[PDB]
């Protein structure tokens, strides 16, 4: 999970 | 040797469009009252250049066109004008329409009637306007489905949906539903124009927190990426997830899918970033799409998350909110690193204005849900600062309103106050209206009969708005707010539940608790996979239990082991004492009744030192 | 015969929720208007004039003072950058000229409301  | 005073005429035109142009470059860096004159300095160069062109030369057709839009564009977008760019529109519209019929001028005139209707009055943000738009909007539309050829139908259903948006901005909410309908319904089926128009439904009732009709439902799950493209489908599947979070449903599926999109089509948000979506209607009929926080990868996961936790807020104890309490910040961060990197453009200095608004409401929201999340786990309102709006109507007099019955002040004159005025969000009116009826059903209860004939008076008419606002909302298909209403008639028309229980009949008696049965049986502490199941809100467990346990539960073991569990539970969140101990005395009877001995004996301590507590200083 | 049973401390569970707001019912106001909004639909003009240089028309630009207007820009809500760290430079010289010529019509009026 949580990209950038 | 050059000249600067006797210009070819595109030099003239290249000077406009490069006045405008470096605007466009220098709008993500405007950070002083100087600045600002700079930016407005070098458009209002471009504007008055578009005039000269306009007053000073002859221009045929196509270069009053092109050259009236692109500085009509600009004073839309730059200044509040309005009357003036209406001018130049109807006056360049009165002349194509000159010509209109020795030369093709049907997208230079459909583009004028597009500026007049939807662009301008949209910009003017002015009821008297958008009342005159509609006005002429349906004239348009009523007038050009009288001609067979198939570029004025395809025009009429964009001026219907032209239409249609005014009719929101209007609030005349059923013409809003009708037309849709009508639009929607004469729309090829399964075209991107239907799926558009369709997304544009779907987002319209969650607006409002409408019912969404099954066939727009049906319509929307059947929405195909290849004919759509990945920005509207990213856009299908932010609807959906919102669905599931305002029916409290679970979001795992909705999650998941979004990663197999993403998996294919991440390249598609950040390369093609910026270009949009273009809706190609026919051959010279193409209407572009711009939505910000949905269509840039980036921006939709930022959205994406702060969804993801608003759901996981009622966990809060231990687990799931764990998620919340980590992943609320990282929005505001995450948000706050694109007002910071906000880069331009071309847009003008007021598009990446209000791209930065919507980013600093996104800012309220998370501290808004942190002030929530304190309340739910501590049982008191935060309050803190003041200079905020709440990111909607009233969200600080509902937070306020709540620290005022949680100080057992009643709150009675806030909660009708507050769902009594017409800008209150509908599940604001609900959420202010079942907290009044549960203070005045309290009351009758705990209430001799002097102040009794006055408060049986007020609960009844409490609870028919909540009769009303329920039954015309989407909040009668979220479990967790169909069951409240079930706890709370049961606790206020059944002993021990009210010293003084409201009347009632025998049918609704059986209505009622077949319902609980429902709930009961599918959420009690043994856990399942249907619609009546409910996320793990502590308070809300318990008092299902407690009721259910109460009345559907008949074998004594099974009667310890819950009373058991709910008191334990009580522990979890604060601000639950009171509730903590009308649990105790039900278990300490299952204990003394069951013989078990000890229990009774424990039971006893904690009860001490409860009411100690209860009565403190 | 419990704990506390002397005391005024509710005895039912209705009474136990007076001063417990049902806090459990999180609300979702705004939440959707935030995917649908800011949202702008928009329809491109894109055709090219002036690329015929066979074009003999010539113009004199001395604009300044010469129906009715008076411009009025909008009063943005942000500045779009933070001052914790001049934009003429990157205009081609024919413009930077014009701009430094027409330097008394720089003297526009910024302003607020809808």
């Amino acid at each position: 999970f949580t990209s950038d | 040797e050059n000249l600067g005073d006797k210009l070819s005429i595109s030099q003239v035109y290249h000077l406009a469009q490069e006045y405008r142009d470096h605007a466009y470059s220098i709008a993500n860096k405007i950070g002083s009252e100087e600045g600002l004159k700079q930016y407005y300095g070098l458009m209002n160069m471009s504007i008055q250049m578009f005039q000269l062109l306009k007053t000073k030369c002859t221009l045929s057709v196509l270069e009053d066109s092109k050259v009236t839009f692109e500085m009509v564009e600009l004073l839309i977008q730059e200044t509040y004008n309005f009357d003036l760019a209406e001018l130049y529109i109807s006056s360049l519209k009165e002349r194509l329409q000159t010509h209109q019929s020795d030369t093709d001028l049907v997208e230079e005139i459909m583009r004028c009637e597009f500026l007049l209707l939807h662009d301008l009055p949209l910009m003017r943000d002015s009821k008297f306007h958008y009342k005159i738009a509609l006005r002429n909007c349906n004239e348009l539309v009523q007038y050009m489905v009288n001609l067979q050829d198939e570029l004025y139908q395809n025009w009429a259903s964009v001026f219907q949906y032209v239409g249609v948006m005014l009719c929101i901005k209007l609030k005349q909410h059923r013409r809003v539903k009708t037309s849709f309908h009508g639009l929607l319904s004469q729309c090829r089926e399964k075209s991107q124009w239907k799926w558009f128009l369709n997304l544009c439904y779907v987002n319209y009732l969650l607006n409002e927190r409408f019912p969404i009709p099954e066939d727009a439902l049906q319509e929307l799950r059947s929405t195909e990426l290849h004919t759509v493209g990945p920005e509207l489908y990213a856009w299908k599947l932010a609807l959906e997830m919102v669905i599931q979070l305002c029916k409290d449903g679970n979001i795992t599926d909705h999650l998941n899918e979004f990663k197999n999109f993403f998996d294919t089509n991440k390249q598609s948000l950040v390369t093609n970033e910026g270009k949009g979506c273009v809706i190609k209607i026919m051959p010279r009929i193409a209407l572009k799409v711009e939505l910000p926080m949905i269509f840039h990868y980036k921006e939709l996961k930022n959205i994406l998350l702060l969804l993801q936790s608003v759901s996981y807020i009622v966990n809060c104890y231990d687990e799931k909110g764990n998620f919340s309490r980590k992943f609320l910040p990282k929005v505001y961060s995450t948000t706050q690193k694109l007002i910071k990197n906000i880069a331009a453009g071309g847009v003008s200095m007021n598009e990446l204005d209000s791209r930065i608004q919507t980013y600093k409401s996104i800012l309220e929201f998370c501290e808004f849900y942190k002030v929530w999340e304190q309340t739910l786990l501590k049982g008191a309102v935060v309050t803190t600062e003041s200079p905020k709006l709440g990111p909607s109507p009233g969200y600080v007099r509902l937070l306020q309103a709540m620290k005022v019955q949680f100080e057992g002040g009643g709150a009675v004159e806030e909660y009708t106050r507050l769902a009594q005025s017409g800008g209150t969000s509908s599940e604001v009116k609900m959420i202010s209206l079942l907290n009044c009826y549960t203070v005045q059903a309290a009351r009758v209860s705990r209430c001799s009969g002097d102040k009794q004939g006055e408060l049986v008076e007020q609960c009844n008419k409490v609870w028919l708005q909540v009769e009303k606002l329920l039954q015309e909302t989407d909040l009668q298909f979220n479990p967790i707010w169909e069951c409240t209403v079930t706890i709370l008639w049961l606790f206020s028309h059944f002993e021990p539940f009210s010293w003084n229980p409201l009347p009632c009949s025998d049918k609704q008696r059986a209505e009622y608790v077949s319902k609980l049965r429902e709930f009961y049986s599918s959420n009690k502490f043994v856990a399942a996979d249907n619609r009546f199941k409910l996320k793990k809100a502590l308070l809300l467990q318990i008092l299902v239990n407690y009721l259910g346990g109460r009345m559907l539960e008949h074998d004594l073991g099974e009667i310890y082991a819950i009373s058991a569990k709910c008191f334990d539970m009580c522990r979890q969140q604060g601000g639950m004492r009171k509730v903590q101990y009308v649990i105790g005395i039900w278990h300490l009877m299952n204990c003394t009744v069951a013989m078990r001995g000890k229990d009774v004996a424990l039971t006893n301590a904690k009860l001490e030192a409860l009411v100690k507590q209860i009565t403190s200083v | 015969s419990y704990p506390g049973k002397d005391k005024n401390i509710p005895g039912r569970i209705i009474e136990a929720l007076e001063d417990l707001p049902l806090s459990y019912l999180v609300p979702k106001d705004g939440l959707a208007a935030l995917v649908n909004a800011p949202m702008r639909v928009s329809l491109p003009f894109d055709k090219t004039i002036f690329t015929s240089a066979d074009d003999g028309r010539d113009v004199n630009i001395n604009v300044l003072g010469t129906e009715k207007e008076r411009l009025v820009f909008k009063r943005p809500s942000n500045f779009t950058s933070s001052a914790n760290s001049n934009f003429l430079e990157g205009l081609s010289p024919l413009a930077q000229s014009v701009l430094s010529t027409h330097k008394g019509l720089n003297d526009s009026i910024n302003i607020e409301k809808k």
